[PDB]
């Protein structure tokens, strides 16, 4: 099998300056014709891989100039001239030469932009799931980069280890931000046995950490 | 207009077969050759194999890793392809996709169905309200969302209003409890001041157990 490397693994670049993504095939792809039988494929958040290029530098369908492929033989380079918000995805090389199809391990483009603190919102478990035996409290991180952001929960001051679950969606498409939903388990026993439910939030966008808290019955 | 129906997929236990299946609509399927591209969650794309237009023979080839026991085919007279798929093992798990490479949808893949290899029994989703309230309030913004809990296997679809609400929403990729059981918030942020007069409601579709609810989610 023709093996397909891609370099880097993933980079982060600021709107309006250019992405370099390189693809390195260990079979020559070169054709009789001068074109190559590679092509490039864009993979945005939630969606189905799309084509970028082809023959190693024709511009697939609605593909804007920003983007060009280049290289021959063996070796590959994807360019965006100009990076943009929408851009925001994994991008991956593949050889169409022969079978089986290769692809590169994929390179993720993050889009760069100015740090932005997350809006904290708190969420006690609902009556509804109350009344069905059981208790989720969700803590929401809002539209907030870089990604990296730490969460504590404390549960009348006693810091919760192991009973919450993180889920952070994939950089937004429009304003490059993320956001984070971070869920605390507890029986309905363990709920009504406490007052307060504090979500502690940390990011580099918060000149200290912001706390977001309920008392149980609103007291 | 030029369409892909892509079904098939769904729950299968280990050792267990599906068969996978592609619908043309404005083009002929017999003048293309049809690929199938598999992704496991967070993962790359592996090819699993294709099938040659009629011109070049009908002729198959298979990935290595599906060793004999892939069977593509196409009825023409449906005009659909398929990817048969037998004795599947947990590493089978993936998004499988449809790849047309011909004149119509050329390097153009399908939305794909999501295949899950599992000894787990299906489970439609419990639905919570995540009412707003002064907590989920920062400034003239309010937050609220609706709870998709307990429910095997993925996927799950949440829209608001019916797809009228967009902006400010964030479905968050389900979480894997140890039950074994997926969970999920799909979250809005809105304007504290229509909190009284708008409507919010979540629409949850769990096509797997066929759990469709209309969920309104209310202040306090």
């Amino acid at each position: 099998d023709i093996v397909m490397t891609q370099s880097p693994l993933s980079l982060s670049v600021t709107p309006g300056e250019p992405a370099s993504i390189s693809c390195r095939s260990s079979q020559s792809l070169l054709r009789r014709d001068g074109h190559n039988d590679l092509e490039w494929y864009l993979q945005k958040p939630g969606q189905s891989p799309q084509p970028l290029i082809y023959l190693g530098s024709t511009r697939a369908s609605g593909v804007p100039d920003r983007f060009s492929g280049s290289g021959s033989g063996t070796d590959f380079t994807l360019k965006i001239i100009r990076v943009e918000a929408e851009d925001a995805g994994t991008y991956y090389c593949m050889q169409n030469k022969q079978t089986p199809l290769t692809f590169g391990q994929g390179t993720r483009l993050e889009i760069k932009r100015t740090v932005a603190a997350p809006s904290v919102f708190i969420f006690p478990p609902s009556d509804e799931q109350l009344k069905s035996g059981t208790a989720s409290v969700v803590c929401l991180l809002n539209n907030f980069y870089p990604r990296e952001a730490k969460v504590q929960w404390k549960v009348d001051n006693a810091l919760q280890s192991g009973n919450s679950q993180e889920s952070v969606t994939e950089q937004d498409s429009k304003d490059s931000t993320y956001s984070l939903s971070s869920t605390l388990t507890l029986s309905k026993a363990d709920y009504e046995k406490h007052k307060v439910y504090a979500c502690e939030v940390t990011h580099q966008g918060l000149s200290s950490p912001v706390t977001k808290s309920f008392n149980r019955g609103e007291c | 207009e030029v369409q892909l129906v892509e079904s098939g997929g769904g729950l299968v236990q280990p050792g267990g077969s599906l068969k996978l299946s592609c619908a043309a609509s404005g083009f002929t399927l017999s003048g293309s050759n049809v690929h199938w591209v598999r992704q496991a969650s967070g993962k790359g794309l592996e090819w699993v194999g294709r099938i040659k237009r009629n011109a070049e023979s009908d002729a198959t080839a298979y990935a290595a890793s599906m060793r004999g026991r892939l069977t593509i085919s196409r009825d023409d007279s449906k005009n659909t392809a398929f990817l048969q798929m037998n004795s599947l093992k947990s590493d089978d798990t993936a998004m499988y996709y449809c790849v047309i490479r011909g004149d119509v949808y050329n390097r153009q893949w399908g939305q794909g169905t999501l295949v899950t290899v599992s000894s787990a029994s299906t489970k439609g989703p419990s639905v919570f309200p995540l009412a707003p309230s002064s907590k989920s309030t920062s400034g003239g913004t309010a937050a609220l969302g609706c709870l998709v809990k307990d429910y095997f296997p993925e996927p799950v679809t949440v829209s608001w209003n019916s797809g009228a609400l967009t902006s400010g929403v964030h479905t968050f990729p389900a979480v894997l409890q140890s039950s074994g059981l997926y969970s999920l918030s799909s979250v809005v942020t809105v304007p504290s001041s229509s909190l009284g007069t708008q409507t919010y409601i979540c629409n949850v579709n769990h096509k797997p157990s066929n759990t469709k609810v209309d969920k309104r989610v209310e202040p306090k």
